[PDB]
């Protein structure tokens, strides 16, 4: 059973936030409860509102005329509505659900970052951060909003990478980093790919980082 | 519900979390505990108290005193740095979360492998060039790093990032970005990165000079 969380990464002050949990693995009207759950930045965790068996909804008090959550039986999903957004609302979300028992685990979804923002969104340039042991990366400059993925070789190369959390620039927009250390006497022969996805701005590019012509 | 904002232990050490709250939520309900690893959703450690779900280890465990829980950890391990969250619910029977605890672990000092990256030729006919600082693989967290440019100091020009604690080896590493624009890059020769930490007996240095190096 798997939850599954979809919608936009960015949403403008004033406007409505539109997210769907689509629920695959079980039916959608044999859950104990549906709900939302989202953490702002850096912090903890807080109830939006739950569905129950019956279609009863309980939201937030703070959030409550804001809020609608409903189900569609026949797409097995289930959504939030939350209305009038200012920047405060923005949030990774999260849908949740329980299933097959009273005390069997809640299921969670990956989580989805929505940004309340006016500006707009940006999609990110790549440049290579060219090289017993060598370090390379890519520096991912200048998107908007968060978040952006970095794999390397896709997929095939985990062992000593490490992915900063992104900085805010001063300009507004985001830049971050991927590095990974590799032996020294593999950089004529092993090929080293930076696989970058900005979803936001529909932006994709799989970059190779290569040894630099360097005389010191 | 209030929970102190981190604990840390060494490996191989017992470490307890507390979970405070009134006689209105864990008074009168029952108690979970989740854990969320960095960028994951939280996943449950403890429900009704002291029950663990299938799959989790009896290094966890859980009990409840008045208004008050606490979770326990031993036997602490390299994969359980994360956020733990206590969840309850309230007088109106709504989920409710404390605020979470970040759980470090205390492992030995390690040195960081400092590595400086010109920018890009790419980059430079953009306009403007990143120069980074990468300080890999560190114990503890604490770092300084200093930029100087034909030996002017940098202030207030560069960013850091720092990722969470390594899930193989429980280090920090850190990236540190110089900005400046093409115009101003090519006026200098002279870039260098300084690093202190705790683990180099003194300051480590590493420069480049402009001019040394072309892309593949």
């Amino acid at each position: 059973v798997q939850l599954q969380e979809s919608g936009p990464g960015l949403v403008k002050p004033s406007e409505t936030l539109s997210l769907t949990c689509a629920v695959s693995g079980y039916s959608i009207s044999s859950g104990y409860y549906w709900g939302w759950i989202r953490q702002p930045p850096g912090k903890g965790l807080e109830w939006i509102g739950s569905i129950y068996h019956s279609g009863s909804t309980y939201y937030n008090p703070s959030l409550k005329s804001r809020v609608t959550i409903s189900v569609d039986t026949s797409k097995n999903q289930f959504s939030l509505k939350l209305s009038s957004v200012t920047a405060a609302d923005t949030a990774v979300y999260y849908c949740a659900g329980l299933t097959q028992s009273s005390h069997n685990d809640a299921n969670w979804g990956q989580g989805t970052l929505v940004t309340v923002s006016s500006a707009s969104t940006k999609g990110p340039s790549v440049f290579p951060l060219a090289p017993g042991t060598a370090a390379l990366g890519c520096l991912v400059k200048d998107y908007f909003p968060e978040p952006v993925t970095v794999s390397w070789n896709s997929g095939a190369l985990t062992s000593g990478v490490h992915t900063f959390p992104a900085v805010l620039q001063s300009s507004g927009l985001y830049s971050l980093s991927s590095v990974v250390t590799v032996p020294s006497s593999s950089l004529g022969t092993q090929t080293y790919i930076c696989n970058v996805n900005h979803k936001p701005s529909n932006t994709k590019v799989d970059k190779k980082v290569e040894p630099k012509s360097c005389l010191a | 519900l209030t929970q102190p904002p981190s604990v840390s232990a060494a490996p191989g050490q017992k470490v307890t979390i507390s979970c405070s709250g009134s006689s209105s939520n864990i008074g009168n309900n029952y108690v979970s505990w989740y854990q969320q690893l960095p960028g994951t959703a939280p996943k449950r450690l403890i429900y009704d108290n002291n029950k663990r779900p299938s799959g989790i280890p009896d290094r966890f465990s859980g009990s409840k005193s008045g208004t008050s829980a606490t979770l326990g950890i031993t036997g602490l391990q390299t994969g359980d740095e994360a956020d733990y969250y206590c969840g309850t619910w309230d007088s109106s029977l709504n989920p409710v979360f404390g605020g979470g605890t970040k759980l470090e672990i205390k492992r030995t000092v390690a040195a960081p492998s400092v590595f400086i990256f010109p920018p890009s030729d790419e980059q430079l006919k953009s306009g403007t060039a990143s120069v980074v600082c990468l300080l890999n693989n560190f114990y503890p967290r604490e770092a300084k790093v200093q930029w100087k440019v034909d030996n002017a100091l940098q202030s207030g020009n560069s960013q850091e990032s720092v990722t969470e604690q390594d899930s193989k080896d429980s280090t920090y590493s850190l990236s540190s970005t110089l900005t400046l624009s093409k115009a101003d890059y090519e006026k200098h020769k002279v870039y260098a990165c300084e690093v202190t930490h705790q683990g180099l007996s003194s300051p480590v240095t590493k420069s480049f000079n402009r001019g040394e190096c072309i892309d593949a």
